[PDB]
């Protein structure tokens, strides 16, 4: 997994490959690891990816409940102390490593937090197997004061430098684009770099190549009047 | 991480590293590893970064909800309450946090919180494993009643030390002055701290 | 030892055009003994598909208690459940026992009855959702699966050829896999009907 | 405790369970009849740790009796087999597990079929034409596999259970001192006291 | 500790053909989660028209091989020059892998070439020398995804004759050079899609008895 | 079987058009101590080849007595031994190579990570790594520890592949290598500042380059962060 | 792995599954489980591969040498405890080797032992091992008479390994069929255990467990 | 292997050894004659690790027959006995020692007298009126402490060895097949075909 | 322990404290781990005592039989020679050495051996379990080409602070005079140099 989260002008941006493994296998090829936690409070999970999709529903699911008691929009520091102080109760063993970005009535934030309950501050962060070449091309190329469309150039290469160097992920790059007095513009499949090539062959079978010995039909209707 | 707090003429300052390492890794290098607990009460944080963010988010809280009642706390109060979390939760805790404030009638004073949870009320403390390496140093060094300017150079020139050797250690050096004037930051990059 | 690979046994998923496809292996074993050649893997709530792969005491638990929760849901939504729905159902009871997980692989499959969407999704043993356009496998002879699907699928595939598909997927799988086999099931589903054909395969 | 066999022929289950009970060094006893009667057309043999299998078997005991008071009715093998299975499922995740592993024979009044349910520790049910638990499968199945049939005489039942148990007694290492053999049919529950 | 073994990953693939034999791998090289080089050689002319591939531990793949190409100069010097025959190399290359019985070279190794008789050849080998002839082995990371597929491919298993209803197999007709290629590219792209240190390169090395060709095909490097 | 004690970390290196670049700093770690600051771990043989070594520092000193003991060795009765029978970077590697695999196969390794650059006589560039296990593989982009996870990634977006590397000039490639010793000294707790870098070109020969320093660090930033969340 | 040998009027056979795996992974099929030291001797696999191939032909080796040196044909006792004498010097390092020894020679008759690796060496007239040993055995013993024709001595080798492939998961692939005669072994051939199984099924009316 | 016991009476020394040979969970063989011929009036009969215990027995054999031929002079069973107890004291301090645990009978023909040696594998000698290696000497001594006495025959000796035995098939966990006796007297070593 | 070796103007200057503890015992509280090699070329000793006393002592024999067929050796000699033995026998031993003399041709020069048998030629060393502390101190304080009585302060001031906050490190400081002059020792008492 590659994740990264970028400041730029007058909002955040956020990024992720799309790479799945169950240990040296791709379970899926094309997963969203960009959730939302509100309207305009999203994040990028590394880790255990179940973990990273709980933590996310609950503390988005508390934040909703939140916004709607204090008829307010819900805020990232808000989203950010709830995360912290569920995953340290838990010492570590809820898996969830995130990056956190957003905007809200006090401005942009961005934030990562670690699955001992640690948080940290930041104008450009990387995550997961692949955050070592996602942080080299961010250190070699971030500035103060990005525009978005740089910003949004400087994470999709920062995930692309974790898709073809790290092996833990891959596929696909994903980015949301969080503005100030603006919608949250979530890409998915920003970049589409990992196509598969067409097979050699088409392996469509003859009809009735498998051997079978029963057949009937399975009854998924209710019990039938008359 | 390397940190310090001393005590001078007109209060204390609070000074510190900014590396945070997943073991060779440098996962942030521009920590803010000093932290308000109230307007005039800072700390400096070492050990699991966790338990200390946790630490200091609970005595923060202790310390508004006791100026709510009692009005602005002392800075040994606010030391015994880190010491309570500390000393009652050593088990389940990796945490060194030296505490430093200002009052008008008690001026700068420092209190270091080790890894037992005791407490030790200090003219001067260091902490973190970068520390190690300036015991020599500060010991040599340290007077009471320097001005701010001597102050700053003291820990500037310490940090710088502790920075050199300590490879959990670097970034730029942060501080924060507490005195009667109020709250001044203070931050020092490496291109001025490793020529000294 | 490791409860995920005591029983064995394999579940496989694929989507065609207006359909989907769902299949098992029918062993259970303890280890290396062959104990059963008819257990059955996969279940149905209405026209919601089911695969259950792992430790076969879970695999048995947790079909009873989706049958428990899909009949209260019915009596109080007064409809059958949709595939959608069931996942995230699913995915919820499984990480409700986040440290103490059921150690199973389900696999869900059916066709949306409102928009005819066919419909697949895998999980691990906590609840993560795999939601693959393509297949969805689980079991000891998961590796073996991926190996085949990967091959031998193409998108849109009709009933009939989708059967000949995952058929294959599953019994060359099964053959590389000594947990794996003694017997195999294969549902073709449709929007309003289904069909179910064993297989037959070799008994080693 | 060691061997358990059960055997569903055309009319009847047939269960035979070892008599041995070894502490260790010593054989204590060579008499032990491993099982428990839950209904006048259910019976339920068991193996696996000490004390647990006796505490278990009679706990259910009670429970099916329970049931048959209070209903005035005689549950079904199947219905049996589900409330044991969903109890050593129960077990399997608790402080100190029940190690036990049965095998429960019933004849269904209703259906008028024998049946034969393995049910192991955790909680993992299959009903059979014939079962074991333990070691006792790796040396009879084979016998079993080839000479089973579906329309068994009870007569041919016991032979071929006869075969499996000399099976037993000539290449298993561990002396089980013979075996209990008791059938279940629609007349109930009877022991064959000469085998 | 120190740990004497390593995994370089990798997946090799070698069939046997009427009068030719392939023996390909892709050209990945890795540790855990890092690539070391997209394209690193790891199959082998050997010299007599047999090709070699020492799957696993890269360090002990490669001292195998050296070995073996030594084995051959040897046999040479030895023996006036004689061919060293495919059976002749396969039970030589058993005695240097059981050599170090007790402290094994880690790999899966496979040779490929022809026999006597000009029929294609694929032996496969244990870290300790167990070795078979087969028409068809995968070895590495990926054999698990790709041997099922053979079996399928290749060998026509679980396959029937349309209309007998299982009565009758589909009869084992014999493949072309070009017919194993397309299988070999289609195994590995699956592999790539599947496995993640599967990728960058494919190399296959085609022996007939004309002598020994190479083909280099590219793989997603993801 | 032993342990490191004093330690250098990531040697990096690539390929270009002419030659090769090979780059290592000067830092000898003793665990989280930054103990010895003036240690050079890029060693030249001839002037044709340059071997960085990265792991433990007892270990490097050895092999650059092998090496320096191979050039006298070399030189013995040999008329061309600064001509036609000079050493080649594939001579010194291979050696290398198998002293490494014949110590980890008697359990007593040389605790080592070690990338040799060079160009032959014929003008290729050699650029090869082999490690403490007796590894080896070639790359157009090498490098050891750390600079595998970050300058790797920085380093292939010059030369992703073989045929990037006739595209590839020496100011191109040094400028590539600098900055990933500046990102290294960034993210790496085990790096220092002051680093050595060696240019093997087969027209210009040897360049070796010592006391270089990391400039140009973007540290403004930190000004603006404050506290880890809530703090203002 | 499932192999066995017995002895009968006939002489000797051996019979082997051919299934390979590590750990539940099924390596291969096609394993040739019978080793055949020379035209008159036969070595069975099971424990470790290469220990049993390795030195089963290293014994072949030196049944050679002793005919030549002895101009006699090596004795099946003499020809086993070379084997379990090597073994024994090698006992504690770790082969892993559980075979029989099979012969047919004038003095002896047919003549089969259990060598093993941990030093044992056990003459016999009926020897299982492997994983499914003791599904193999049932039938063995059940139908086993000194009395057999070599075509049902033959069929009950056959059927015994088919017990064993059903059962045990590691079992598997193909049965192999030998028939150790005075004058030489002679191969019976490979019979898929999937095609087997439902001809024996069919002709036997066995497994109806199974439904085919 | 398992049981092995001896007794020394009137006129012979009388050694009944397990038939039985189990490799874990089969038992192999239950025809097993766990004893060799030393000299024509000395059998030593032997327990403990597989494959040990025939290369141990093997060993002693060659190499009394060989002292037997070099001087043309059976060695009394004193002299055999010590000589086994040196090579095991010699083993167990040895880089891998041989578990052999051994009876030696014997009839000396020079005193007129029979022997029994009991040596087990740390080569610990006792010469004993009856003896046992393992768990054998726990079912059985308490019978042959109550029986015993020097002037039997040998026809009483093998009917408390068959009480003995009886004894042992009753109270062990494990089916060790029966035992094969041998009798050791002035006559030689001869084979008791029917027990 | 606390060792050092300093090269100044007029040659090199060693110098350690006399503490040995076994565990929290002080075994000896006047050690001389100042060791003589050669007469103008010696050693201080970390580590295992039996150790670097047997390394010390083979040491000695070479330097000796050295001399009687080739003249007096180098420092780097001495130092090469103490090497080999680390680190051919680093698996079995646990010494740190730091190696100082005094050639008429070289001057004075230090040359320290850590654990795996490394050699470094530096201006000044430190070493022992004391030395961690005045890394800063020394860092901070060392000049070259210092006078004698500056080096002699400079030692006895490092020394000070290590033995101050290191309890493995005590009692007087020994000190030799490595120069053209010849050898000279000394030792300076605790009510000395507590005192600085
Ligand atoms: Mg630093
Ligand atoms: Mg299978
Ligand atoms: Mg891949
Ligand atoms: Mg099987």
């Amino acid at each position: 997994t590659t994740i990264v989260g970028v400041k730029f002008n007058n909002g955040v941006v956020i990024a992720a490959d799309t790479r799945s493994t169950q240990g040296p296998i791709v379970a899926d090829k094309n997963c969203a690891k960009l959730h939302r936690i509100s309207p305009k409070i999203w994040c990028a999970g590394a880790g255990t990816a179940a973990d990273t999709e709980a933590v996310t529903q609950l503390i988005g699911s508390n934040i909703e409940l939140h916004s709607l008691y204090t008829s307010r929009e819900p805020r990232v520091v808000s989203a950010l102390q709830m995360l912290k102080q569920h995953l340290f109760k838990y010492q570590g063993h809820i898996g969830a490593y995130l990056i956190v970005a957003g905007v809200d009535p006090t401005g942009s934030h961005l934030f990562s937090i670690d699955a001992h309950g640690s948080t940290d501050v930041g104008y450009y962060l990387s995550l997961g197997s692949g955050s070592l070449a996602a942080m080299a091309v961010l250190e070699s190329h971030w500035k103060q004061d990005l525009t978005k469309e740089e910003a949004i150039k400087l994470a999709s290469d920062a995930i692309q430098a974790g898709i073809w160097n790290d092996l833990g992920s891959g596929s696909n790059v994903d980015v949301c684009v969080m503005e100030i007095g603006k919608d949250a513009e979530y890409l998915r499949n920003y970049l589409t770099p990992n196509v598969r090539e067409e097979k050699q062959k088409s392996y469509k079978f003859p009809r009735g190549t498998t051997a079978v010995l029963k057949e009937s039909i399975v009854n998924i209707c209710d019990i039938q009047e008359e | 991480t390397s940190i310090m707090a001393v005590t001078f003429k007109d209060g204390v300052i609070l000074g510190a590293d900014s590396r945070t390492t997943t073991g060779a890794y440098i996962a942030n290098r521009v920590t803010d590893k000093l932290t308000r607990v109230h307007d005039k009460i800072w700390c400096c944080r070492s050990g699991s970064a966790a338990d200390t963010q946790a630490i200091a988010d609970i005595v923060q809280y202790h310390l508004e909800l006791y100026t709510s009642q009692y009005g602005t706390p002392s800075t040994e109060t606010a030391a015994s309450v880190f010491k309570e979390l500390c000393y009652e939760n050593k088990d389940n805790l990796t945490a060194g946090i030296i505490v430093a404030g200002y009052d008008d009638k008690n001026k700068g004073e420092v209190y270091t919180i080790p890894l037992g949870g005791s407490v030790h009320k200090l003219p001067y403390a260091i902490a973190g494993s970068g520390s190690t390496f300036i015991y020599g140093y500060c010991d040599k060094n340290f007077r009471e009643n320097m001005s701010k300017e001597e102050t700053v150079d003291f820990i500037k020139h310490s940090l710088s030390q502790a920075i050199k050797w300590d490879g959990s250690s670097g970034g730029v050096i942060r501080m924060v002055v507490l005195t009667a004037a109020g709250v001044e930051r203070l931050i020092f990059y490496p291109d001025e701290y490793e020529q000294l | 030892s490791d409860p995920s690979s005591i029983n064995g046994g394999i579940v496989v998923a694929m989507t065609g055009k207006d359909c989907v496809a769902i299949a098992c292996d029918l062993r259970l074993g303890s280890q290396s003994l062959g104990v059963s050649n008819k257990f059955e893997k996969i279940f149905h709530y209405g026209h919601v598909f089911l695969g259950i792969t792992g430790l076969a005491t879970d695999v048995t638990t947790l079909n009873e208690m989706f049958r428990y929760k899909t009949n209260l849901y019915k009596l109080k939504e007064e409809r059958a459940i949709e595939p959608e729905t069931f996942t995230q159902l699913v995915s919820s009871s499984l990480y409700e026992r986040r440290f103490g997980p059921y150690f199973v692989g389900p696999v869900v499959a059916g066709i949306n009855s409102k928009s005819g969407k066919p419909f697949i999704a895998g999980f691990d043993l906590i609840g993560c959702i795999d939601e693959a356009k393509d297949f969805i496998v689980s079991g000891t002879a998961s590796d073996q699966l991926f190996g085949m699907c990967e091959s031998l699928y193409e998108p849109n595939l009709e009933p009939e050829d989708l059967f000949e598909t995952i058929s294959q997927a599953l019994l060359n799988a099964a053959d590389r896999d000594a947990l794996s086999g003694w017997g195999a099931v294969v549902y073709i589903i449709k929007k309003d009907e289904v069909v179910k054909r064993y297989l037959k395969m070799r008994q080693d | 405790m060691d061997i358990i066999l059960g055997i569903r022929v055309q009319d009847s289950v047939i269960l035979a369970s070892s008599k041995a009970v070894t502490r260790g060094i010593s054989v204590l006893k060579d008499s032990d009849d491993k099982t428990r009667q839950l209904s006048p057309h259910t019976l339920m043999s068991f193996a696996g740790e000490a004390g647990d299998t006796v505490q278990f078997a009679e706990y259910i005991q009670a429970n099916i009796q329970l049931y048959s008071i209070r209903e005035d009715y005689e549950l079904s093998p199947q219905a049996v087999s589900s409330f044991v299975r969903q109890e050593l499922a129960k077990s399997i995740r608790s402080r100190r597990p029940y190690q036990v592993n049965v095998l429960i024979g019933g004849y269904d009044k209703k259906k008028n079929k024998p049946e034969l349910y393995q049910i192991d520790y955790l909680g993992t049910k299959v009903e059979l034409p014939y079962g074991a638990h333990g070691y006792s499968g790796f040396y009879t199945f084979s016998l079993l596999d080839h000479h089973y049939r579906p329309d068994m005489t009870t007569e041919e039942g016991l032979d071929l259970l006869k075969l499996c148990v000399q099976e037993l007694e000539k290449r298993m290492p561990m002396d089980f001192k013979g075996v209990i053999v008791k059938i279940v049919d629609k007349d109930g529950i009877r022991q064959v006291d000469d085998f | 500790q120190f740990n004497p073994y390593g995994d370089n990953g990798g997946t090799i693939l070698g069939i046997a053909g009427e009068d030719f034999a392939v023996l390909a791998g892709d050209t990945r090289n890795i540790t855990d989660y890092s690539i070391n080089s997209r394209y690193e050689p790891k199959v082998f002319d050997c010299g007599d028209n047999i090709v070699m591939s020492a799957n696993g531990f890269a360090a002990d793949g490669d001292a195998l091989v050296k070995r073996f190409k030594n084995s051959v100069k040897w046999y040479h010097f030895d023996h006036n020059d004689k061919k060293l025959s495919i059976n002749s190399a396969a039970r030589n290359i058993q005695h240097l892998l059981y050599g170090k019985r007790f402290f094994p070279y880690y790999v899966h190794t496979i040779i490929a070439g022809l026999d006597e008789d000009g029929k294609g050849a694929v032996y496969s080998f244990d870290p300790v020398g167990s070795y078979e002839r087969e028409q068809c082995r995968a070895g590495g990371a990926a054999a698990s995804l790709i041997m099922p597929f053979l079996d399928n491919q290749v060998n026509f298993k679980n396959q029937y004759e349309p209309g007998t209803n299982g009565k009758v197999k589909k009869p084992l007709k014999y493949l072309s050079v070009e017919e194993v290629i397309k299988l070999v590219r289609d195994s590995f792209t699956s592999a790539t899609e599947r496995h993640i240190q599967v990728g960058d390169g494919l190399e296959i090395l085609i022996v007939t008895k004309d002598g020994v060709r190479k083909e280099f095909y590219e793989l997603k490097r993801d | 079987t032993q342990q490191p004690i004093v330690t250098g970390t990531s040697v990096i290196s690539m390929k270009y058009d002419n030659g090769v670049i090979i780059a290592a700093d000067n830092l000898g770690s003793y665990g989280s101590l930054l103990r010895f600051n003036g240690v050079e771990r890029l060693i030249p043989v001839g002037d044709n080849t340059v071997v960085g070594i990265s792991g433990d520092i007892s270990d490097m000193q050895h092999i650059e007595r092998l090496l320096k003991d191979l050039v006298t060795e070399n030189a013995y009765d040999n008329p061309l031994a600064d001509a036609e029978e000079a050493l080649e970077p594939s001579y010194i590697f291979e050696y290398l190579a198998t002293v490494m695999y014949q110590r980890r196969s008697k359990m007593n390794p040389l605790w080592n990570a070690i990338i040799v650059a060079g160009v032959q006589s014929n003008g290729d560039q050699f650029l090869r790594y082999v490690n403490l296990l007796g590894v080896t593989y070639s790359s157009p982009t090498l490098a050891t520890g750390f600079g595998a996870h970050m300058a790797n990634p920085l380093l292939r977006k010059v030369v992703d592949r073989e045929s990037d590397i006739p595209k590839t000039t020496v100011q191109v490639a040094e400028e590539a290598i600098v900055n990933a010793m500046r990102v290294l000294y960034y993210r790496d707790a085990r790096s220092s500042r002051n680093f050595s870098l060696a240019i093997i070109d087969k027209n210009t020969g040897l360049t070796f380059k010592k006391n270089l320093q990391v400039e140009n660090m973007k540290w403004d930033f930190a000004k603006d962060i404050k506290g880890y969340g809530t703090q203002k | 792995t499932t192999t066995l040998a017995f002895r009968f009027q006939g002489g000797i056979i051996v019979a082997v599954d051919s299934r390979a795996t590590a750990g539940n992974w099924v390596a291969s099929q096609t394993v040739k489980k019978v080793i055949e030291i020379n035209p008159f001797l036969l070595g069975t696999m099971a424990g470790g591969a290469a220990d049993c191939q390795f030195w089963e032909t290293w014994l072949g080796s030196q049944c050679r040498l002793h005919e030549l040196r002895e101009k006699e044909r090596i004795s099946v006792a003499a020809a086993s405890k070379i084997l379990s004498n090597l073994v024994y010097q090698y006992k504690g390092a770790g082969l892993s080797m559980g075979t029989m020894i099979c012969g047919y020679t004038r003095k002896e008759g047919p003549t089969i032992y259990y060598v093993d690796s941990d030093g044992t060496r056990l003459k016999g007239d009926i020897f299982c091992v492997g994983s499914g040993q003791t599904f193999a055995y049932g039938v063995l013993d059940s139908n086993y008479k000194w009395d057999l024709s070599v075509e049902d001595a033959l069929y009950l080798g056959k059927r015994s390994i088919l017990a064993a492939a059903h059962r045990d998961a590691y079992s598997g692939g193909s049965v192999n069929l030998y028939h150790v005669t005075e004058d030489g072994w002679i191969y019976h051939g490979n019979h898929d255990v999937g095609e087997l199984f439902w001809k024996v099924k069919e002709e036997e009316g066995s497994f109806n467990n199974v439904i085919g």
